[PDB]
């Protein structure tokens, strides 16, 4: 607990019954926590409720932290008969099933940290399996956690000096 | 004129080895310099350092005109250890009681040296923020590499609501540079207020040191500047003096004001082919080419400062030697 | 070591009259010079590669009459004199050869031009220029630093020698002279005047002041502060007493206050008799509550 | 911003031609490229013609779409100083 008592303090963590009261208070004690200079963080659910899409600020995470690939729930009679309804339809199985739907869970992800030209971000994505799809502005360069902690470190200070300079 | 109160950040987050050594022995180290870049071009005016200890704030030098109060503040910092975190907000109400004694025509500014990332403050920051638009406080932060929202809104809301105040550092290079712009003033659009400043006294030289005399200390002493007011003798010093309430300054405030008065024109790099006029300096004697990049098409080419206020022909060595120092470009005087 | 001797002469039409009518002629420009170039002398030979410059200050500008300004022209020949024929030195006789040859110029270029330019100072421009081109001697010469003693000689005549206009650029070469720790010799000639400007910067660049009225003995005054410049200073010098002044004086008035006041955030000059109203230095506004307490004590 | 003129005219040519297509948005910069190019295509036909029908996908992006038409209507009102037929309803839940 380190980082839950000399970095982000609190601890804003999505449980799997989220409240919508609950899901309200982590949400305004988030915008508490970085308009006072303490930082939070949010443990959410990618697969979850409340996609988000408000940021354009710095109250917002300015570092998104994605733990490895979104996944879906397999082995279920629902995900049986749609595999083979449309395999019939568009012969897409085992693929899009994997792939466009884990997508989409993690282009939710995508969407918060483009929050137009003038903030910055830094989405970070683990494994090996997200070379095989595509993504929104595919300018993405592998590197290891170890090396990209130099590399952020960095991006945090040059976004600094970059901010004045292309104006 | 000026009452600069140094904020340092004196905590844990100063223990790492970003720089060499540390943080903690070059923020030391860079502000004695500091120091001495500050009452060199103001010798009349005033510091005072607040470093944020252990989450409070602890006042280690007071707020005074002589410089050898600031120096031994900081020497006893670097014997012990920055240990804690910052409080942003113990820091700005300590230095806005001292503010308050400063009056209105001198100019109150406040730097922070804040080389952390996260801050314990008591009760609310923005109450504090706030507090310093309404007595007019420059608050000036200089963050270490990434940035902070709250500094943010303290360097562009106590500044006339423009964010061009909070700097970030990158290098020891870098924190040099924020320390000579900081030594100058801001001289900025401000308010537009009313400004009348009396009651200044002129210090006269006496060298009596046979049984000595002290108005400031009852010491022995080998001469110190009489007033010309209280008639006392007390400490040889270019500020106010301590029985009257009234000043001892001489030619120290004339210097910071020919310097504030330097608009340093800058000599216009005009080249040999183009200014018609040989490779000559107006301050020393540039005979040599300046462009010598090409074969002829560089060599002949050249380049000679010629100042607009004279006509008279220089180098870019000479150009900023003029600019620095003394009157800017020695043809000036001459008609 | 080497030691570096800037020589500033203030050759001027109204020095060379007061000294011819002044207790009658007490030495001409040509005289004192003679005796000059033997302290130049005493001076190259009193150290091995010891380094001179010469600028002199007339009415119309400011010109080098050594510092290899000659050759550089003369590169982009003599006038015939007694010390190249007494030999002793070539470096020597060749500046005085180039010294003839300025002096020559210098009264070919006075005419009714040169007395109708003689209404401000050129020693500001002097100090202006002789502190950057001694900052760019040093800066040529990075192995054995020498040490960079300004002699300033300036000539105390009529006509306006010492205004407003020249106090202020010499304020701000006097702050650089102190700032590049060069010591400022300077030597009152001419008639019985002693300068405050003079002697502020003779206390602030740690420099000698010496009072020399009317001529005297030229090479009597030469062999004292010859001593002294070039040196380290290792003792506690013989400069001229009473220099103790307060360095500011009222320019909107005309005479030298006690108690000063400041301006409207300018920091200028001003008199505490005056009432300040919308601060007679610049256009401001000043504070009526700082006039209603000022009037009242 | 001539990135936002770029799928602005693509709304200006779809709009009176095609009948479905599949526009992609860069991520927190296409929410008022196609608000203001709806009305403006509205303006360019008939005011009364078509109305805009909006399928946001949350009640956020709901509240979201109300607060920039009100940009619209600030950019139509100041810009032109003429006040129109006011639109725009907040069809949300019932509780
Ligand atoms: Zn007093
Ligand atoms: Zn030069
Ligand atoms: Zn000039
Ligand atoms: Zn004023």
């Amino acid at each position: 607990m380190g980082i839950l008592d000399e970095v982000w303090k609190h601890k804003l963590i999505l449980v799997e019954t989220p409240d919508a009261q609950e899901t309200s208070l982590a949400l305004e004690t988030y915008r508490k926590a970085c308009s006072n200079g303490r930082g939070a963080i949010l443990l959410s659910v990618a697969r979850g409720k409340v996609s988000e899409g408000i940021d354009f600020d710095h109250q917002y995470g300015r570092t998104v932290l994605m733990i490895g690939i979104p996944f879906q729930y397999t082995e279920s009679r629902i995900l049986k008969a749609r595999l083979e309804f449309m395999r019939e339809n568009y012969r897409i199985r085992e693929n899009d099933f994997l792939s466009f739907d884990a997508m989409r869970h993690a282009a939710q992800c995508l969407g918060r940290v483009l929050r137009g030209k003038d903030d910055y971000g830094v989405m970070v994505l683990a494994d090996r399996r997200f070379s095989r799809k595509r993504s929104q502005l595919p300018k993405w360069i592998a590197q290891g956690l170890s090396d990209a902690d130099l590399n952020l470190s960095t991006d945090m200070a040059i976004s600094n000096t970059k901010q004045f300079l292309r104006t | 004129i000026r009452s600069l109160i140094l904020t340092l950040d004196c905590s844990e987050a100063m223990l790492e080895k970003d720089l060499r050594p540390n943080r903690h022995a070059m923020i030391i180290q860079y502000a004695i310099d500091f120091v001495h870049e500050f009452f060199d071009q103001n010798p009349i005016s005033q510091m005072g350092i607040i470093i944020m200890r252990n989450g409070l704030a602890q006042l280690v030098s007071q707020v005074s005109g002589n410089p050898q109060d600031h120096i031994d503040a900081l020497k006893s910092i670097r014997k012990q250890e920055p240990k804690g975190n910052p409080s942003l907000q113990n820091a700005l109400e300590m230095a806005r009681g001292l503010l308050l004694p400063v009056p209105a025509h001198c100019t109150r500014e406040v730097l922070i040296v804040f080389g952390s990332l996260s801050t314990t403050d008591p009760g609310d920051i923005h109450q504090t923020i706030d507090s310093l638009v309404s007595e007019k406080i420059r608050v000036k932060v200089l963050g270490l590499s990434a940035q902070v929202a709250i500094c943010k809104e303290l360097c562009k809301a106590t500044n006339y609501g423009d964010e061009s105040f909070y700097k970030i550092l990158l290098d020891e290079t870098h924190l040099k540079e924020l320390f000579n712009e900081a030594v100058t003033p801001x001289x900025x659009x401000x308010x537009x207020x009313x400004x009348x400043x009396x009651x200044x006294x002129x210090p006269t030289r006496i060298f009596e040191d046979t049984p000595t005399f002290c108005s400031c200390h009852s010491k022995l002493v080998y001469g110190g500047y009489f007033c010309p007011n209280c008639h006392s003798k007390v400490c040889s010093l270019p500020t106010v003096c301590p029985c009257c309430d009234l000043m001892l300054i001489l030619x120290x405030x004339x210097x910071x004001x020919x310097x504030x008065x330097x608009x340093x024109k800058t000599f216009a790099e005009v080249p040999t082919t183009e200014k018609f006029r040989s490779e000559d300096c107006f301050s020393c004697q540039s005979r040599f080419p300046x462009x010598x990049x090409x074969x002829x098409x560089x060599x002949x080419x050249x380049s000679r400062y010629r100042c607009e206020d004279c006509k008279q022909e220089f180098c870019v060595d000479c150009d900023v030697f003029i600019h620095e120092i003394l009157h800017n470009c020695p043809g000036c005087e001459s008609k | 070591s080497p030691s570096l001797l800037t020589v500033i002469i203030e050759i001027a039409p109204k020095l060379w009259t007061t000294f011819d009518e002044e207790g009658n002629e007490k030495g001409s420009i040509i005289k004192v010079l003679e005796a000059l170039i033997v302290f130049l002398n005493a001076h190259l030979a009193f150290n091995s590669a010891n380094k001179v410059a010469v600028i002199a200050a007339y009415s119309q500008g400011i010109k080098y009459l050594y510092p290899x300004x000659x050759x550089x022209x003369x590169x982009x020949x003599x006038x015939x004199x007694x010390x190249x024929x007494x030999x002793x030195y070539r470096r020597f006789r060749n500046v005085d050869e180039t010294l003839v040859e300025e002096i020559y110029k210098l009264f070919e270029l006075e005419k009714k031009q040169i007395e109708q330019n003689s209404q401000r100072s050129t020693l500001a421009g002097a100090m202006s220029a002789g502190l950057t081109y001694v900052n760019r001697i040093s800066k040529e010469s990075v192995t054995t630093s020498l040490k960079s003693r300004l002699l300033v000689l300036t000539c105390g005549s009529g006509s306006s020698k010492d205004e407003i206009f020249q106090y202020i650029p010499i304020m701000n070469c006097i702050f650089s002279a102190t700032k590049m720790k060069c010591p400022i010799d300077v030597v009152k000639i001419g008639g019985s005047k002693e300068s405050t400007f003079l002697q502020q910067t003779t206390d602030a660049t740690n420099g000698v002041y010496l009072h020399v009225e009317s001529t005297e003995g030229l090479i009597q005054y030469l062999a004292t502060a010859m001593f002294i410049d070039p040196s380290l200073r290792p003792i506690i010098v013989k400069p001229n007493h009473g220099s103790v002044d307060f360095r500011t004086s009222c320019y909107l008035t005309g005479r030298v206050v006690a108690v000063g006041f400041i301006c409207s955030v300018c920091l200028c000059v001003l008199s505490i008799i005056p009432p300040g109203n919308k601060c007679p230095a610049c256009d401001s506004q000043f504070d009526e509550h700082v006039i209603a307490k000022l009037k009242r004590k | 911003y001539p990135e936002q003129y770029n799928y602005m005219c693509d709304i200006k040519k779809t709009l009176d031609v095609g009948g479905n297509s599949i526009l992609e948005m860069p991520s927190g910069t296409g929410k008022t490229v196609s608000l203001l190019s709806l009305t403006i295509a509205y303006q360019m036909h008939y005011p009364e013609h078509r109305k805009i029908i909006y399928c946001s996908r949350t009640m956020s992006e709901i509240e979201k779409a109300l607060v920039e038409l009100e940009n619209l209507m600030d950019y139509r009102t100041k810009e032109l100083g003429y006040q129109e037929d006011f639109r725009g309803l907040g069809l949300t839940s019932r509780k």
